[PDB]
């Protein structure tokens, strides 16, 4: 089940949410929260719909008439008529799956480079050996927000996140970042979060 | 007709017999009307109707003396939309005969028009190509001030109502022509949906196998349907007479044209349709439920202002307006004469007039996508926090009724679900859908919220979203998204005692935290001064009242201002704000006054963008933001305050 | 029995029988034709109807 993008809505609109099929290669391709882009086909598919106003019906063409004492009226003169409602709904039929922003032109950083372009993996390299990298960060993620280079530095880290580690016990040493901001109205906190999102 | 294929009208039903009967001159079985008769009357009607009452500001791009319907028709050739919207006004001043017809036949009496159109159309034009024979739509039929005085007397007669809608449903596709395949020889044959039902082949016409043919879904053809839930607004409200809900059904064309929150005159087949017992059994039930096979959706209305989609389009003034109103906002006082014009019998407000103009003008709106900073917010926010008594309950309703897309709730009546939104089950599909609430359905114009103090927190905590980043992010059991709510709020707001107590501040007596006021980009203290000159014009003005600019300019002002007015900030108005705002801090650091965050600077910036649009600059001005800090500063009463006391 | 309808407890399988008085009867006859003895051929059989 997919919903439309905030891009598209009209004014005052609720998401159009609608069902995809995915066949064959493609069965798991598309993940939840994925903004995927499915290529395909619209079609329509018979509905049992609830609907109380009848709507539609299909029967045969042949002209039989029931004799006396089987009329052809009631429930069983639609029987033998073969009436049944046309009922549809529209369903999305995608025979291929990819994001609608690709992040590339298991996983392991091996994976990555083979999968990131030679233009791209030159790009990763040259800026992790680029001095000052950080404050370059910082400063390339929040470019609206003045002052709180703090909180923009402890972001950056919480963005990074740690290592998480289990011991030999069982028990789990969490490796994410927790960053919590407090302060007075109209100190960017939101502008930190919506940065973050966007 | 050029060859062109005639496609179905869904809105006027299944096709009936249409049974023809001699009186002895040949009308149609149960009516007067007779094909032959009605086609020539609007083919008439087509050649020769001139408006003598009409206007060149009611009509753009039509000539007063030319006939009126054969222009619309040379626009119908000149763009490819075969549609032509006919005034059953229009209809009835020519002929009023053919009126009564159409309003109490529309299935029979409709074809006959598109015969006619369609005939003088090919006829003036043999190689314009359309997709399909013009359609008519009749729209002003005299209007229906209530549907619950509807009778079963009226039923698939052609009404007119007025009223908002409340949702819209998806896109149902309904079945055109069953597409049939032989199970053995792969044989094909089509069958048109004929009153309201297919006939199956049972046989194939190629290998004559008895029912070897099957139905194939995705090879027929479909067309557009979408239920769509209104209320009505009966102009007629009889006494103990709730609100009302009607059903509309679009076809084909009028699907997804108008969004909930929209309010539109809505012509169409007043439809009376049975109810099964169960929606798996046949049985119906003795009373039937009544619904509107929409014709026409019209916007347009006179007691308010023009709609996001008129101000679009591109023909919305003729050039003469466009003059006019360059003239008028060259006047010098056009801000003054706005804001008087605003509310016109309200006394003297004049701040509080120009702070609602400027809100209705709305600042800019900005992409900071690429900037990564998020969504601003270029809609304007008031909050008129006086005593009971003091008219900002009559402002809101002026607002609420004034501007298109607007919303009222007041005090404890709404809740934090039911202006966000929610999931309830639509008892026409018996499925579980998401209603919109005031907040959403005033997306793109203005929610009025009186009695803004008895808000319980639980629901005057969403506003803060709201009024921050225009988004509502709902994320609940089954249903996670976040939607549009580009509103302008407009509240009011009452000092706790109902009374101001002059001796408390001004935020000890407004008592409304911080975090919310900041929101605001305007707050006007509706204070009584003791003062007999006022008192005395007051109450000569109250008294007028008992025994006795224009709208269409206003309108149109606002229509343009919003179409091609997008001002942007000079250097010397950014240097103005710069000042500004490190003034305004200063000044707010005081103990007990409306303190000054970045917020204001940014409320400084829109209102100061809404005066350039409102001069029609295209660039904000030290002037505009001058007035944005005068404006910002009378209101709160912060000349009138000092630094330690209010 | 088709109507059903006017009671909820049902009506049994094959549960009709001819009222003989309610009968729109008419004569009915059967005879025997047979072919002409001048139709038959020399060695034949008469044929029979
Ligand atoms: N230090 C700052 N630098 C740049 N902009 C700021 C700063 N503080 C506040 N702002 C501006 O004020 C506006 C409102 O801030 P907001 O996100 O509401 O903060 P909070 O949510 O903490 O009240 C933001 O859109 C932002 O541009
Ligand atoms: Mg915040
Ligand atoms: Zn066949």
């Amino acid at each position: 089940r997919i919903q439309e993008t905030q891009a598209e809505l009209p004014r005052g609109s609720i998401p159009r949410s609608l069902e995809v099929i995915l066949r064959a290669e493609a069965v798991e391709s598309a993940q939840a929260g994925d903004k995927c882009d499915f290529t395909g086909t619209l079609i329509v598919v018979p509905d049992v719909s609830k609907l109380s106003t009848p709507g539609a019906r299909a029967e045969t063409n042949s002209r039989v008439s029931g004799v006396d004492g089987y009329e052809t009226e009631g429930i069983r003169g639609l029987r033998a008529l073969g009436v049944r409602d046309l009922s549809y709904r529209l369903v999305f039929l995608a025979c291929c799956v990819a994001p609608t922003n690709p992040r590339f032109g298991e996983q392991t950083a091996e994976s990555i480079k083979n999968q990131m372009t030679v233009k791209e993996w030159e790009k990763v390299f040259e800026m992790s050996q680029d001095k000052n990298l950080y404050h370059n960060l910082c400063t390339s993620l929040f470019p609206t927000i003045h002052g709180n280079d703090e909180v923009k530095r402890g972001v950056l880290l919480m963005l990074f996140g740690g290592v998480p580690k289990t011991t030999g016990e069982g028990t789990s040493l969490r490796g994410d970042i927790n960053v919590c901001i407090v302060g007075d109205p109209s100190t960017a906190k939101s502008q930190f979060l919506k940065h973050v999102e966007e | 007709v050029r060859g062109t294929p005639v496609r179905q009208r869904p809105d006027l039903g299944s096709a009936q017999k249409g049974l023809q009967v001699d009186l002895q001159k040949l009308v149609i079985w149960g009516t007067d009307v007779n094909v032959a008769a009605c086609k020539e009357n609007f083919q008439r009607f087509l050649q020769r109707f001139i408006d003598p009452l009409a206007k060149e500001e009611e009509n753009v791009g039509i000539d007063i003396t030319e006939p009126l319907y054969m222009q619309r028709l040379g626009e119908i050739n000149v763009i490819g939309e075969p549609f032509l919207n006919v005034n059953c006004e229009h209809i009835k001043s020519f002929d009023k005969n053919l009126y009564r017809q159409l309003i109490s036949y529309p299935q029979e009496v409709i074809p006959t028009f598109d015969m006619a159109v369609n005939e003088i159309f090919f006829d003036r034009y043999p190689d314009s190509i359309l997709e399909h024979q013009i359609q008519v739509r009749p729209f002003n039929a005299l209007k229906t001030k209530n549907m619950r005085n509807l009778n079963p007397e009226d039923i698939d007669q052609l009404i007119t109502i007025s009223g908002m809608v409340i949702r819209t449903s998806q896109l149902i596709p309904e079945m055109q022509e069953a597409f049939f395949q032989c199970q053995v020889c792969a044989h094909t044959t089509r069958v048109e949906m004929d009153r309201g039902r297919i006939a199956e082949p049972s046989v194939c016409g190629r290998c004559h196998t008895t029912h070897s043919m099957a139905l194939i879904h995705n090879r027929s053809l479909f067309s557009d349907k979408q239920m769509i839930k209104l209320q009505e607004s009966p102009e007629d409200m009889p006494a103990g007479q709730t609100p009302h809900t009607v059903i509309l059904f679009a076809h084909n064309d009028l699907v997804d044209k108008v969004q909930p929150g929209d309010r539109v005159n809505v012509t169409g087949i007043y439809r009376a349709v049975p109810i099964r017992v169960n929606p798996r059994v046949s049985n119906v039930k003795s009373v039937y439920k009544t619904h509107i096979d929409v014709i026409h959706y019209r916007k347009t209305d006179a007691k308010r202002l023009h709609g996001l989609d008129e101000e679009a389009e591109q023909k919305l003034f003729s050039e003469k307006r466009v003059e006019l109103l360059k003239e008028l906002s060259r006047k010098p006082d056009i801000y003054e004469r706005l804001a008087s014009a605003l509310a016109p019998s309200i006394y003297e407000h004049e701040d509080i007039k120009k702070g609602i103009l400027l809100q209705l003008f709305g600042g800019t709106r900005k992409d900071f996508s690429h900037t990564g900073r998020g969504k601003f917010r270029a809609e304007i926010n008031i909050l008129l926090c006086g005593d009971p008594g003091t008219s900002k309950s009559q402002l809101l309703q002026y607002v609420y009724n004034l501007v298109p897309r607007g919303q009222y709730t007041s005090g404890k009546g709404s809740s934090a679900v039911g202006l966000t939104a929610y999931v309830m089950k639509d008892p026409e599909t018996r499925q579980l859908v998401l209603q919109t609430g005031a907040l959403v359905l005033s997306d793109n114009g203005i929610c009025c919220i009186d009695e803004f103090d008895k808000m319980n927190e639980s629901t005057r905590s969403v506003l803060h979203e709201v009024m921050e980043q225009q988004t509502l992010s709902i994320a609940k059991a089954g249903i996670i998204c976040q939607l549009n709510a580009r509103t302008s709020v407009l509240a009011a707001a009452n000092p706790i005692e109902s009374q101001w107590n002059p001796k408390k501040t001004t935020i000890e007596n407004i008592q409304l935290p911080h975090t919310l006021l900041s929101r605001f980009d305007l707050i006007f203290l509706m204070l009584d001064p003791q003062d007999e000159a006022y008192d005395r014009r007051l109450a000569h003005h109250l008294v007028a009242l008992y025994y006795q600019l224009d709208m269409a300019v206003l309108k149109d002002y606002i229509a343009y201002a919003h179409s091609t007015i997008m001002p942007r900030l000079s250097e010397e108005a950014s240097q103005a704000l710069i000042e500004a705002y490190v003034d305004m801090r200063k000044i707010g650091s005081s103990r007990g006054m409306v303190s000054a965050y970045p917020r204001q600077l940014e409320s400084l910036i829109r209102l100061a963008e809404a005066h350039a649009k409102v001069r029609l600059s295209n660039k904000v001005e030290a002037i505009d933001v001058e007035e944005a800090k005068r404006l910002h500063r009378e209101a709160l009463k912060q000349s009138a305050t000092d630094p330690r006391t209010g | 029995c088709n109507t059903d309808q006017a009671g909820r407890p049902k009506c049994p399988l094959d549960p009709y029988f001819i009222m003989p008085d309610k009968c729109k009867c008419v004569d009915f006859q059967t005879l025997k034709l047979q072919e002409l003895p001048d139709a038959v051929p020399h060695g034949e059989m008469p044929r029979h109807m």
